[PDB]
């Protein structure tokens, strides 16, 4: 049962990673250009 | 109870691995980002401007090494020595007693018993003067002559750190030289761009590191081949051209950067290897210097050697001390820093 | 369910306070490595034993300081390393992470968990070279710690605080009664007293990986994971983790055994360590000794080894029981490491082969195994009970001998000898079965006050067993009143006395025998 | 940008290459020797970054001819082998240079050689058996599927014997894929496996690596890192259950020994390298299952002088799941598989996993042996005749078990003629129970020696005028 | 000029001076380590001059968070320990640092620990004995005034009890103080003997010096050389009786020989220093009698592999005047202290030395206690019965005799009420001339339990 | 490929050659023998070990 479980698991935390994965693939501008704007040492828009 | 604490295990191995993807593929955007930003010289100058900003509100730090402390304490007198000789003998005479100076020690070198005999520790300095005497009483001048029994009076930890005391005080005598012509920063220059081509040209640098064959065919090569150019200063080749000469189981641009540096350390300068992503403004150039020199108090002679990787800031290195301001430096944290 | 709040939420806290300012550092350049060496020149004012950061996040540490370079060990993935490469240095000396959070945990010798569960949330850290406790922080070693081995708990038993040597050939069961004293430690914990409560290291010196792991299914099993943690130097780990996981292990133990709490570590095994120190010392060109190793192997150890200590009730009264292991080879102790180790430690458990190969397990050789703190690790009822053990056994083993001549022995010495036998089909136990201290008492009641005399050599450890499990099952008071008194009291003794005869009734020998009177 | 070679000593060469050329460690750089009798190209292993510019190499091929000056050439990567299915059925060198058809494999996917072991949370303990039709090895040492075996002992006990021995017995029948890697090993041995694994119509599912004594070290060192590439590759990749045979790994060490002091290392106790136990334990721990993915590996490993305290086989004990020790004083005795069942352990020879009969078994078995082996001095001075009964019935008993121990093997007709035997595991602990409880005591002890199961014990019995 | 240090491998530290300002041999040098966590000061023994104006230097400490160049200064003299009476009832370590109370002892006299044997002329030529009062060690294994008694006991024999009587017997008979050595010490077992001493009231006469097991080998090997000179000086300048106790020496020998190793030098035969005999001759020729005055010393020594010609035993025993074996079997047999008197052994049980007498008794008793055990065998497993009658009576003689050499112990007091007794040489000698002429077999054998002289078996005869 | 150990103590009581039959061996076997060899002696090394 803990082996039908984990496989189960598995399988739709796969499903639901790559689903999050697909959700999270818009603010990767904002952190970038938050992360550019911390190095740089000056707030860019970009 | 463990199958449940495996589920929650999994599911936060998968978290961590989405969020590592998204941080790597943010820092890579943040990477294209910040490399379409610099390519504006007012964005390297900003960023240049603001590294300056930040080192002027550093607080100030405090804190040859091969040479032991026989050899060490010789070489001390034997430049005390030259001092005193050359304030007296002024350029002319300069110029001469650094070609006999090496001219002797390249004898020296030539000849090992007389090194050996000239080199071995002992109580008394009467033998080995007279001996001097015996050698070249008259064939040089008398400058030459105190400069060598000085050096042979004294006692060294090993042979080699006599060839090298004279060596050294013949570097001395040119870059006195070079100094009554009041042409120093112009020597620095030159002996540093001949460091840095002869690093560029590794293979350069190792014919002429091969001591093995004869000295005037590689001060010749070196003539017509480098630092033979209408734009070279004279005393800079003629130290060149001394040092290769001289030169035995020695890496040959190490050995024009060690000219280089013992040339601004002769007016008390620390030597600042600092690498910019551009080339610098005269006015950030001395507030760089001012800077640096507020740092480590000693006045500091700034080398740059542009670069593109550094994309900005300044990666000063100093004493085997670095300020790394760059802004690839910066980027290699900002990834690496990732969880 | 993976929610998408935590996902942005840990980046977007990285990078919002990614302050990554400027600041002076000392360089050094590599001029040479090999063989998980580095020398580096440059670097004036690092300290022996810094650690230092290469490029690529490898990390070494300095052993050797000369006028030239530094002689530093790479800690891993040393093929990284290459001529010319900038080093620089940390500022700090070995140490690692450590607080309540590495419980359950399998780490490497820097702390960081290797089990994959995530990360380990450090209450402080700890230098690994931070002084033992001196010889005025600490008070005589008077609390039992009970393996649930009945060699051990009544032939050389381990008080908190000692350093008791587990030392033998290989494949004599060494492993195995380290892991029984982790697991006999699970009631201890349920408990939920500090002041009994035994926090469990399992140091794991160049053990194959599946190795470690079949050591931690072991404790999952037993339910020991909850207060055992497991550094691991795997067989595949460079020599510097090699040889810094006991250092690793016992700043953890350390760390708990300085607030009041009661660790025990195990070493598996200090001989692999050793021989880590020693191709370390060996490739730093250090002058070689007795079987090549260095001239502070002893140090090695024996630092290690003091830092296991019972502290005064100044300093909270916690201690740290250490577990060494030693393999001998040829079960020759005379070796150099296990010479130094028997000196170092209070007292030896000798495992041998041939006991092992003739059913005597635990294999532990009595007439040979020493406890230096003795009675002051035993209860008063196992102290009582135990005390004509060494005895009866030393005086088996000479009568041994004359085992087919009983027509000639006298009365006594053929008693004697039938008590022996008895006494040695007592001491046996299986594998991943600790007794409590009660079970093991009344056991040794068994044994010693002649209730085995009526029972076959053959039935009696079914019969010891069996008794057990009858009395648990239905005269528990008498395992009641030894553990929280600690003695055997007179009426307890009889009502005993009385259940043992009861059973005898109705106990059914192998050949059909009876067992009665 | 290429090297030149400055200093030529044996199996070693420094290299000195210009300033930011250096190669990393482990990478492959290629000499020319252009002598005619010995012209090749000498593959040498960067071993030590020794500082200006120098680095010293390896030569895995002889260095007879090689000339200071001459050009080396970086190959910018570390020795890398060919993998993939086609790599089945064919035997490869230690480089990858496929010998029985020449130029093949060279087109396919090249892996390097040198990898880091599975991560720690990949590893999960085996513990299932391995039938093997061997009566000692299936009683005292069962074998663990997916597990790590060793065959230790001596020179000449019967290693290869019983390698090839679990290759007719394992591999003929196994479903997924097969590696030998020969490791310092006669050649002979090497064409006389290729054949006899054509012939037994097993080749086409296994791969060869071949490293023969007569190579240089380097070539015995990367041998079997090179196999043992080949057999990652099947695991990971392919995703099928591997058999790796590796004979005989003790060369590997032998190997960097003969290297170390002229690399300038220090020697260690009994002259080995003082990264002994390193690099062993890297190779070893390259060598296992993974969760899901399994690699049954079955390791010869030579023990020097028959000294089980010396530091190579010592060291290797620690990786094994099960060992086979042989000894010398069994094979003098004529017993056949040498094996001493005092001596030879098994992680899975206890009651949870072989079940209680089994281990039962078993333990009465060493139990009489170990008192045997106590008996035998007494016996040898003052005579059998002074021992108690129940002594001379154990004597009788033990003698009979230790005959019944030996086993006339498929691989040693050879040596015998006498065709070989397979005996299922319920019969062996059958018919060592009956002999821990002295049915057979009536029997001739000859009678017991080198058969099969129970029948022919009572066959040789009958032809010996007993029942 | 103060050096700076230049190399730094584990202890081992080679330190840089000006030209004229190397320090001599054996000196002891400060440097600083400034890391909080392992910030400390070491104290540096100068081993070599290496030349050059570099000296190689034995870390006394750890030198974790060493520096190189840091400043190191010269003490002008070797590593010196405080001395006088007030450094009884305080423990010390090999530097002299006190450990039980830091900075105590600061201000006393210094002694460097370095210092030569007594003259050849100064030498009391003539062998005396040391009449400790216990019946055993005075007639079977007489203790040599200003001698060496090896001591040799497992776990669980009276060895500590035995160390806390010949404590109490000095300073009582002889008026005399204790140093103890604890070389290769274990902490746990310092502290317990710390703790002991205190009980028994017996450290204030007592003063304890522990190099430990977890220091570098300089200060396990220089712990020994410290206690001696704390004795010295009672000795030559308090004019006292000094008794001396090492435990182990063989550690002393083997952190030699690790020093040695880290120096470089090549080991000699079995591994050891190539100057093992050195070493221990410096160490032992010191514990002599002179001007009157003597430093005896009872020492516990470790013998490799149970293989007495090893190299370190075999030195080690070239100095030993006497050795006593602490059995098992005897503390068993509740007979106190348990000196196994068949494998302890005196050589000084001579004619010449202790007289005709003394040598005839306790050659008796030997014999019928070596006779009383070849009959042990065959009583056990044959019973009793099963031997003659001249056998019974010999074994009710030994076995009378055997107990008697039992002793109620000083020490003792603690455990049990009964005080100790001292027994005079004389006494012991006519008690057993008579238990071995048979003067006493009508006695039961519970009279012969720890009692002192003929009188005291007496009035517990009539107790019976 | 195998070994024929020769021992004095054989040697001397007769044994010529001095060969150890328990610990001599020869690694190829049968292969290097006739047939009728093969069958005559084809279990002679393990007779005497035994
Ligand atoms: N009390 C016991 N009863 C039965 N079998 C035991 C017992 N203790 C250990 N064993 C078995 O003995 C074998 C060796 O045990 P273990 O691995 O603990 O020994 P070791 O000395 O640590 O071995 P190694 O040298 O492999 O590290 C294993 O099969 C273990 O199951
Ligand atoms: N099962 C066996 N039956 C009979 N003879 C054997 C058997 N195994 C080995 N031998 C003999 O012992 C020799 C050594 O065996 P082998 O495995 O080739 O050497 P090693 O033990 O060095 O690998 C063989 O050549 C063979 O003659
Ligand atoms: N003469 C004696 N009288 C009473 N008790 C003693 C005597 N001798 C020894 N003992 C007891 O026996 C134990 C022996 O331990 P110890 O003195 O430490 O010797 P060791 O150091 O050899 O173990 C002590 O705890 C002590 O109580
Ligand atoms: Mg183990
Ligand atoms: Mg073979």
């Amino acid at each position: 049962e803990v082996a039908q479980t984990l496989t189960q698991a598995d399988q739709q935390l796969s499903a639901q990673g790559d689903q999050v994965r697909s959700g999270l693939e818009s603010s990767v501008d904002g952190l970038s250009a938050k992360l550019a704007s911390r190095i740089l040492g000056v707030d860019v828009n970009s | 109870a463990q199958g449940a604490q495996q589920i929650q295990l999994m599911r936060q191995q998968l978290i961590r691995q989405l969020r590592t993807g998204l941080g790597a593929e943010a820092v890579n955007k943040a990477a294209e980002i910040v490399r379409a930003h610099v390519a504006d010289p007012q964005a390297q100058s900003a960023t240049v401007d603001r590294f300056l900003s930040e080192l002027e509100q550093m607080a100030p730090s405090s804190v040859t090494s091969r040479l032991r402390a026989a050899s060490r304490q010789s070489l001390a007198a034997l430049v005390e020595k030259f001092d005193s000789v050359a304030g007296g003998l002024d350029a002319d005479g300069l110029t001469n007693l650094a070609d006999e100076l090496a001219s002797v020690a390249k004898l020296l070198l030539s000849e090992t018993a007389l090194n050996k005999h000239l080199a071995e520790p002992t109580d008394d300095s009467a033998p080995k003067v007279r001996l001097l005497e015996r050698l070249l009483s008259d064939k040089v001048s008398a400058t030459t002559l105190d400069l060598l029994r000085t050096a042979v009076s004294n006692r060294w930890s090993t042979e080699s750190n006599l060839i090298d005391a004279v060596e050294h005080t013949a570097r001395l005598a040119l870059l006195k030289r070079a100094e009554i012509a009041g042409e120093v920063d112009e020597v620095e220059e030159q002996l540093f761009r001949f460091g840095r081509v002869l690093d560029a040209e590794p293979r350069l640098s190792a014919l002429l590191s091969d001591y093995t064959t004869p000295a005037e065919g590689r001060v010749a090569l070196l003539d017509k081949a480098l630092t033979g150019r209408p734009g070279v200063n004279q005393t800079a080749a003629a130290l060149l051209s001394q040092t290769v000469g001289l030169l035995r189981g020695e890496r040959a641009d190490e050995a024009v950067i060690d000219l280089a540096e013992l040339a601004v350390s002769r007016r008390g300068e620390v030597v600042a290897h600092v690498s910019a992503a551009a080339e610098l403004s005269d006015a950030q150039r001395t507030r760089l210097t001012e800077v640096l020199s507020r740092i480590y108090g000693r006045p500091v002679s700034v080398q740059l050697h542009v670069d593109p990787e550094l994309l900005g800031g300044l990666s000063i290195t100093v004493g085997d001390e670095v300020i790394d301001g760059s802004i690839a430096s910066r980027l290699a944290a900002a990834q690496t820093g990732l969880p | 369910t993976i929610s998408a709040a935590d996902i942005e939420g840990a980046i977007e806290d990285y990078v919002s306070s990614f302050s990554a300012d400027t600041e002076r550092e000392e360089i050094g350049t590599v001029i040479d490595a090999g063989d998980g060496i580095a020398h580096v020149e440059g670097l004036p004012s690092v300290m022996t034993q810094e650690l230092l950061e290469f490029p690529g996040g490898v990390l070494g540490v300095a052993l050797n300081l000369d006028e030239h370079s530094v002689g530093a060990v790479i800690l891993g993935e040393f093929e990284k390393i290459e001529e010319g490469q900038q080093v620089k240095r940390t500022g700090e000396v070995l140490s690692v992470p450590v607080g309540d959070a590495f419980l359950g945990r399998v780490v490497n010798p820097l702390g960081q968990p290797i089990d994959g569960q995530g990360d380990i949330a450090a209450e402080t850290r700890r230098a690994l070279e931070l002084q033992a406790p001196s010889v005025v922080q600490r008070q005589s070693v008077s609390e039992p710690l009970q393996t649930g081995i009945k060699a051990i708990d009544a032939m050389t038993p381990i008080g908190r605080g000692q350093r008791q040597l587990i030392i033998g050939d290989r494949k004599t069961g060494k492993t195995a009664v380290c892991v029984d004293t982790i697991l006999n430690q699970r009631e201890a914990w349920l408990t939920g007293d500090p002041k009994q409560q035994v926090r469990c290291v399992y140091v794991a010196i160049g053990q194959k990986g599946t190795t470690i792991a079949s050591v931690k299914r072991a404790l999952e099993e037993g339910g020991a994971m909850e207060y055992t943690t497991i550094v691991a130097a795997p067989a595949s780990d460079a020599a510097g983790f090699k040889w810094l996981a006991p250092y690793t292990g016992s700043a953890i133990g350390q760390h708990w055994m300085y607030n009041g709490k009661h660790v025990l570590i195990v070493f598996d095994d200090l001989s692999k360590q050793a021989d880590a120190y020693r191709a370390i010392s060996l490739l730093l060109r250090r002058p070689p000794g007795r079987e090549a190793f260095p001239g502070d192997v002893f140090y090695l150890h024996s630092r290690l080894l003091e830092r296991c200590a019972k502290l005064s009730d100044e300093l909270g009264g916690g201690s740290m029981t250490g577990l060494p292991i030693i393999e001998t080879k040829a079960n020759d102790i005379s070796a150099f490491i296990p010479t130094n180790v028997i000196s170092i430690t209070d007292g030896q458990c000798f495992l041998e082969s041939d006991l092992f190969n003739q059913g005597v397990r635990p294999a532990i050789n009595v007439g040979v195994s020493v406890s230096r703190v003795g009675g002051a690790a035993q209860i008063k009822a196992m102290k009582e009970v135990a005390g004509s053990l060494r005895l009866d056994l030393s005086q088996y083993r000479e009568l041994e001998a004359f085992a087919a001549f009983a027509s000639d022995l006298d009365a006594a010495s053929k008693a004697q000898l039938d008590r022996g036998a008895r006494l040695v089909e007592l001491l046996k136990q299986p594998q991943y079965s600790p007794l409590a201290v009660e079970e093991q008492v009344v056991a040794i009641f068994l044994g010693t006050q002649g209730h085995l005399d009526s029972v076959p050599v053959e039935d009696v450890q079914r019969f010891e067993s069996e008794l057990l499990e009858h009395v648990k099952a239905s005269h528990s008071d008498i395992f009641d009143g030894i553990r929280e008194t600690k003695k055997l009291s007179e009426e307890a003794e009889e009502k005993l006395v009385s259940v043992i005869n009861e059973f005898k009734k109705g106990f059914q020998a192998s050949d059909g025998s009876s067992v009665v009177v | 940008t290429a090297g030149r070679v400055v200093r030529i000593t044996g199996p070693v060469v420094d290299v000195e290459f210009p300033r930011g050329s250096v190669p990393e460690l482990f990478n492959a750089l290629h000499a020319e020797i252009t002598f005619g009798a010995l012209a090749k190209t000498l593959t040498l292993e960067v071993a030590q970054h020794l500082g200006d510019s120098l680095v010293r190499c390896i030569s895995m091929q002889p260095t007879d001819g090689l000339v200071r000056g001459v050009e080396v050439t970086d190959t910018g990567a570390s020795i890398s082998v060919p993998v993939g299915d086609g790599v089945k059925g064919h035997v490869f060198n230690a480089l990858g240079d496929c010998l029985d058809d020449p130029g093949y494999g060279k087109d396919f996917e090249h892996w390097s050689i040198h990898r880091k072991p599975p991560a720690f949370s990949d590893l999960e303990p085996r513990t299932e058996m391995l039938e093997t039709g061997l009566k000692v090895v299936d009683l005292l040492t069962p074998y663990v599927r997916g597990g790590k075996i060793a065959l230790f002992g001596g020179a000449g006990v019967g290693k290869t014997v019983l390698i090839q021995e679990m290759i007719n017995r394992i591999a003929r029948n196994f479903g997924g894929t097969s590696v030998f890697a020969g490791v310092g090993e006669r050649t002979r041995e090497g064409n006389d496996l290729w054949v006899e694994l054509a012939d037994a119509n097993v080749l086409k599912d296994t791969a060869l690596v071949f490293g023969q004594m007569d190579e240089p070290p380097g070539t015995r060192m990367r041998v079997a890192l090179s196999a043992l590439t080949m057999a990652e590759f099947f695991r990971d990749e392919q995703g099928q259950d591997v058999l790796l045979f590796i004979d005989n790994i003790f060369r590997f060490t032998q190997a960097g020994s003969e290297v170390s002091t002229l690399l300038g290392r220090m020697p260690s106790a009994v002259g080995y390298q003082p990264t002994l136990a390193d690099e062993m334990g890297e190779l070893q721990e390259r060598i296992t299952s993974t969760r899901g993915r399994s690699i049954t590996s079955m390791q010869a490993v030579y023990v020097p002088a028959d000294d089980y305290t010396d530091p190579a086989p010592a060291t290797t004990f620690a990786h094994l799941d099960a060992t086979t020790e042989l000894s010398r004083a069994v094979f003098s005795k004529g017993i056949f598989p040498a094996v001493d069942p005092l001596a030879s352990s098994s992680t899975i020879l206890d009651p949870a996993i072989v079940g209680d009969e089994h281990y039962r078994v078993a333990q009465e078995v060493i139990r009489i042996l170990q008192r045997y082996k106590d008996l035998q001095d007494i016996i040898a001075i003052l005579g059998i005749d002074e021992l108690s009964e129940e002594d001379k019935q154990l004597v009788n008993r033990a003698r009979r078990i230790e005959r019944f121990l030996s086993q006339n093997m498929m691989a040693a007709e050879q040596f015998t003629g006498q065709p070989g035997s397979t005996v299922p595991l319920k019969e062996t602990i059958e018919a060592f129970d009956k002999l821990t409880k002295g049915e057979f005591d009536h029997l001739p002890e000859q009678a017991f020696f080198l058969i099969g199961g129970l029948d022919d014990l009572a066959k040789k019995a009958e032809s010996l005028g007993a029942k």
